[PDB]
DNA sequence: ATCGAGAATCCCGGTGCCGAGGCCGCTCAATTGGTCGTAGACAGCTCTAGCACCGCTTAAACGCACGTACGCGCTGTCCCCCGCGTTTTAACCGCCAAGGGGATTACTCCCTAGTCTCCAGGCTCGAGCTCAATTGGTCGTAGACAGCTCTAGCACCGCTTAAACGCACGTACGCGCTGTCCCCCGCGTTTTAACCGCCAAGGGGATTACTCCCTAGTCTCCAGGCACGTGTCAGATATATACATCCGAT
DNA sequence: ATCGGATGTATATATCTGACACGTGCCTGGAGACTAGGGAGTAATCCCCTTGGCGGTTAAAACGCGGGGGACAGCGCGTACGTGCGTTTAAGCGGTGCTAGAGCTGTCTACGACCAATTGAGCTCGAGCCTGGAGACTAGGGAGTAATCCCCTTGGCGGTTAAAACGCGGGGGACAGCGCGTACGTGCGTTTAAGCGGTGCTAGAGCTGTCTACGACCAATTGAGCGGCCTCGGCACCGGGATTCTCGAT
């Protein structure tokens, strides 16, 4: 049975080193992450299908993020995605 | 050396990629797609945890509980928009009394 | 001593908007859930967390509907919610 | 069993919704509304159980029903 | 309008010149000034007529205008 | 230039005001009154123009001048 | 002894233009003010200085109106002010 | 009631005297009363509106000063 | 001269336009609006005719439904005239605000 | 420029008539325009996004239909 | 054809191909496209039935979008199924709240 | 330029239910949009059903359950009846 | 103090606060309350000068409302500025029309 | 219960202009009314001026122009002179 | 019109006291000293609208007698009505109380947060495991370019339906009153949910064989889409038809 | 509420015309047999484990009854705003024509994701601690509800300066009438604003790009208003001087 618990906790330690999290809150964070995952992956899938493409690329992910996230969240998410892909490629 | 480490992320790039391959989204998945996706999920997790931590600190609690998640989500216009049709279990509601009801 | 009508009402509003505990009694809600389920499929059993999920969903739904009902009451320059308010809120929601 | 959703419980739910004054006729109306909601959700939930050839309604069945009814619930994954 | 456009414009420009040099005027500014002037004068002549009739006359005279303007607070 | 406000024009204005008979001395008085009015209105209009750092008096400046009077 | 018509009138003009005391009786005016206010809202109270303000305003208004009335009377080569003079003054002031 | 009759004939005479008036037609006094009443109404109406806006039950000097200002009869000294 | 009482012609117009289906916004001004809004997102865009017609169908269907809900809110408040607070209540309950 | 004013007063009245509205406050029209503008923005943004993703310069009917579908306003007839 | 074997008018083969290429699952059973085609056919038949009824009520021989809107919105279950759907060129149902009438 | 659609099947059904009635191009386009919409809804829910139950095959069972979730009441019962009859006729 | 920096007696700070809290504009320049205080001070000084003059003409050492009314009405520009202003307890200027004299 | 007024500043000005002259309470009330009245007039006109020119800040220029609108002739010239000297001294 | 002679009256000389005014404590709070970004603001550049500056022209407004009747003005009086003394009646007022509720403060109560104490809940170190990182070959998906004809965009214009603006105005919305149900608060009695413990077994989850159902590759010939021509139903047009509404009267 | 006339909508209708959906023909691609391979859905089967069950206790909440104040729903009235219409503009629109950018379709080809092992590696569960946290209790506080007490009303008992009225006579208001100065409608001469046009052009408004002035946020401070305490030109006042007016006068 997989979950995001350890990754959510690592992020929490990054943003609040001396702060913890309850079991219910961790379950809610896992539900949240799964929800946003499903939304973005589904929109990317439709983008690829709509354009008769068989590959979901970072561009489909980015466009899906632009469609799903409002305003400032969208701009920072696109920025983080771009930074991450550039760091990964090299 | 893990892909998350090469990408500077905490969320598992490999696992997200596998979930993409097996989630029946497309026949093939590009190498950059799970890195980007993992980065977006990590950003949102960090943002939500930032506000929820703030709310916890206002409440002199060291652990984020569902109440803080509801305060964090509902007090941020764009996060509230993203999660407009979502119920946070044990979250309650925002304190709010209509002015006409006050004495 | 006697508080005026509304003061204790406001106190209760603040009290229950401050907290998160479940507001329907466990056993009657469970009994209702089993009664309703029986009319769809015989011999059903329920996980505890399934009933707790149903209860969280029901109370969240009712609190939101009652929020909208309150806005509808105030819209008519009233402070008391009435059935016609609920029916209008549900009609505009598309229920 | 619908009468088990007592008057003070509905009052408390209304209090959380910010309501200050409550008509006497609200309670029966609320009960009817609740029943409809439950029926719809439960109808989908039990259906999921039946597709899986199970006899026990699980938390995932209810969460899935709520999601497919546009009332996604976080925290019981 | 009852005053000829161009002489009114000439008057307006002369008066403006004694306040600020090198001024130009928009057409609609002069038309606005003319509407205002004609409305003011017609109203003042109405009041003048009331002053004349008050003195059991039918002919307006300078003293009628001066009385009207004094009571207006001009 | 005040003499450009001719005798028949002032007569027409008085006719619109309902005046039936007009002393010959009326015309100069009317011209003076008009001149005074114009000075005041134009003074305000040009004052507004200078505040806006413009060299063209606009219709809106005049309307504002009239409003404040 | 008897003064001719106008001498005592002129003396009265000089007397009251020299001085500043209020010329309407305080209490009868007060009843008037309370009556008028009561015909707008019942059971109203008044600050003392509020009634004095209304009274000062009323007398200043009336003195000015009588000045204008006098100018209209003199315009008509009369020395007695009459209702048509008041009506002309108020028409030109823009009150009617 | 009928307190408008409290603006007496000698009071109107005294006000006319300050305005420089030497002779007074018998019909002036009633006419003056009507005019005064109208004036008062206009002022007091506005004053009460301000009082009502402030949710107060006592008309204050400032209410009257504001009424006079907005009617173009600004009064100095009671601020 | 003849004069219909207030409301008779309103009702007649309601019946007329609920009976029929033609678009109620002028074609060209709506098209210009759409092109302006799109241009403030990306310059030099073109539009297929049917794309603008689709946007117009969507806008009018949305507005008619919103006005239905607004009317229900007005009737609820024992009024017959819809007002801005009615629009805001309808959209608040719809979940748009 | 100022193209929102092309949504005229009689057009908004007609839309309200189809919605069963008998009387319309004067402030409704401007209010409606704002609401309409917001709606269009939300749709058009998504539509243009699809256009940009496809590396096209012409917004097609399908872009709009997709935007509407993903905004929960599925529109039939332009597929 | 499989449609003929199943007694249907809608194309079972085509639905099967769209299922294979819509990336819904790795495998698709042989009975699934028959059932799906049958359901789609039934719903099409129900809407066309109601729309035809409405068309005849209006003395028209050709179905236009207005009849589709009338058929769908005047039937509670189709209206529920299509609660968030706009029928282009459909208009609305005639309906005036009783309190506004004289 | 080959574009497939459901036009001929909608028309055949129309002739079954109303033999002397036709249909405009706009209405046929709306019917095609409808059929595609319902196709997407049922197929997507069936895919989700199979995933939910750790099954890799969408069978008539997933289609039937998706129909029961998506269609209201009597519409659902009739659709299920049509589907079951069709599958049983096909198997024989 | 800013009044001292500007060489003034009227309170620049107070005028600034009243401008900030009178909801006249979103922003207020640093020179505006200084300028305003200077203008208010000048006009106050001119009226008090004239009223003092009138007071001394009446062999009075204290300015009373009568002196303020006399000062204002006998000066053309102040009378113009305060044309629609009532000076409480001011009275009026003595003036009898020549035709009224014997 | 603290009520602010201009009394002490008016009195300082009085001592500048008439060293051995006083002022009554009623007269002091009239002076305070005067200062408040002119304050409102000038500030309001300056606000309108700024609005007319799509400016959100009242600076010495709007105040000065308002003063020129409000004060007659030599009174306006003298007030502007006093204000300019005061602002230039303040800036230094 | 102005000379005087007598008189009620307003102003000057000098005074009691006197209450409003000038002067001092204080605290405290509006006033001010630094500081930071931040957007509002200043400054430059365009360029073309529209402002300006003038060359005919011409036709209607402007100007010079003109004489001529109308209204301004100027007295002449009659009668009215209004100033002025005088008195008497009385409501304004001096000054004091009185209740007259109304009033911002003080007594009283539970509420919300403070402080402190022993625990349910997760933190931390130690091993099995499905899953994650490598890289080669590969087979195909997508990136990129050439060309086109498809279609979206730009411009002129008749005319006309629609849009914009003004006049009543009466049906409407909004606000004050009030009779009255009806729901909030409080408290006493009764269930009935919470809690805790113990058990049962029926159903969910892991294990292993297998076989039937799904997929892979591929040819075809037939259903389905692209045109295509067309004849019937929809759009239109003036008839004329009966259905709705407005304005008197039972 | 009913009943007629008078206009004023839509609805039914015969006639005409034209656009487009349907039967037809043609093309091509894909659905269906067809066989074999393999892979996951069935079927036990076995275990265990999770919520029905019961039982007992307990103690906290739901009911019910009552009290009583407070919102609801007419009811009526004020005023004022959208409507209906009329009249006058304004741009839509359908046409028609040009005209060039991009969707599309096809070709070519380096890029890259999929399996296939292959290692090993991070997650994940178990056992063993533990240390912030829930809450248990409690103490100051924020609140109303009265509640004794000052701020604006209302007698009252006269005291008393002033209004009402007489009346009395004398000074204007207005009507008559007349005399004459003067605007004004006519007529004819004139002369210049409107209009058009043609050309030259300074700056209004807009776009852009930086630049600095202040709204706050702390954080420390002295000027002044409340309050109270000496103090003096002024208000009332008496005595007296000098006046403004009214006869008396031609």
């Amino acid at each position: 049975k997989e979950s995001y618990s350890i990754y959510v906790y690592k992020v929490l330690k990054q943003v609040h080193p001396d702060t913890g999290i309850s079991s219910k809150a961790m379950g809610i964070m896992n539900s949240f992450v799964n929800d946003i995952f499903e939304r973005i992956a589904g929109e990317a899938s439709r983008l690829a299908h709509y354009n008769k493409r068989s590959t979901i690329t970072s561009r489909e992910i980015q466009t899906a993020v632009r469609l799903l996230l409002p305003g400032e969240l969208a701009k920072h998410a696109v920025s983080e995605g771009t930074k991450a892909v550039t760091k990964y490629t090299s | 050396k893990t892909r998350s480490s090469r990408a500077g992320l905490q969320f598992p790039v490999g696992r997200v990629h596998r979930l993409l391959r097996k989630g029946n989204y497309s026949e093939r998945v590009g190498a950059g797609a799970p890195v980007y996706l993992a980065a977006v999920l990590e950003y949102l997790t960090a943002e939500i945890l930032e506000l929820a931590g703030n709310a916890a600190r206002d409440n002199k609690k060291t652990r984020i509980i569902p109440r803080h998640l509801q305060l964090a989500i509902r007090n941020d216009e764009e996060l509230n928009k993203l999660l407009g049709r979502v119920t946070i279990a044990q979250g309650g509601v925002l304190p709010n009394i209509q002015a006409v009801l006050l004495p | 001593h006697r508080y005026r009508p509304g003061t204790v009402a406001l106190r209760e509003i603040r009290r229950y908007q401050k907290s998160t505990e479940l507001l329907i009694r466990k056993l009657p809600f469970q009994r209702l859930v089993r009664e309703i389920a029986q009319d769809f499929k015989t011999d059903l059993r329920f996980q505890s967390s399934a009933v707790m999920a149903l209860q969280e969903a029901c109370e969240a739904y009712l609190v939101g509907l009652f929020e909208d009902t309150n806005l509808c009451a105030i819209h008519a320059k009233r402070v008391t919610i009435m059935p016609k308010d609920i029916q209008l809120a549900r009609r505009i929601r598309g229920e | 069993n619908i009468q088990g959703i007592t008057k003070p419980a509905i009052r408390r739910l209304a209090r959380r919704g910010g309501v200050k004054r409550i008509s006497g006729l609200i309670y029966e109306e609320t009960r009817g509304v609740l029943k409809v909601f439950l029926e719809n959700v439960i109808r989908d939930a039990v259906t999921y159980t039946e597709h899986a050839k199970r006899k026990t309604v699980t938390a995932m069945d209810v969460v899935y029903a709520l999601k497919r009814q546009g009332r996604t619930l976080y925290g019981f994954g | 309008l009852l005053i000829r456009k161009l002489p009114f414009q000439r008057l307006v420009r002369e008066i403006a010149q004694d306040f600020k040099t090198d001024l130009r005027f928009q057409s609609s500014a002069v038309m606005a000034l003319q509407e205002a002037c004609e409305a003011y004068l017609v109203g003042l002549f109405e009041d003048t007529n009331l002053c004349a009739i008050h003195a059991k006359r039918v002919t307006i005279m300078p003293k009628d205008i001066q009385l009207a303007r004094r009571i207006r607070g001009e």
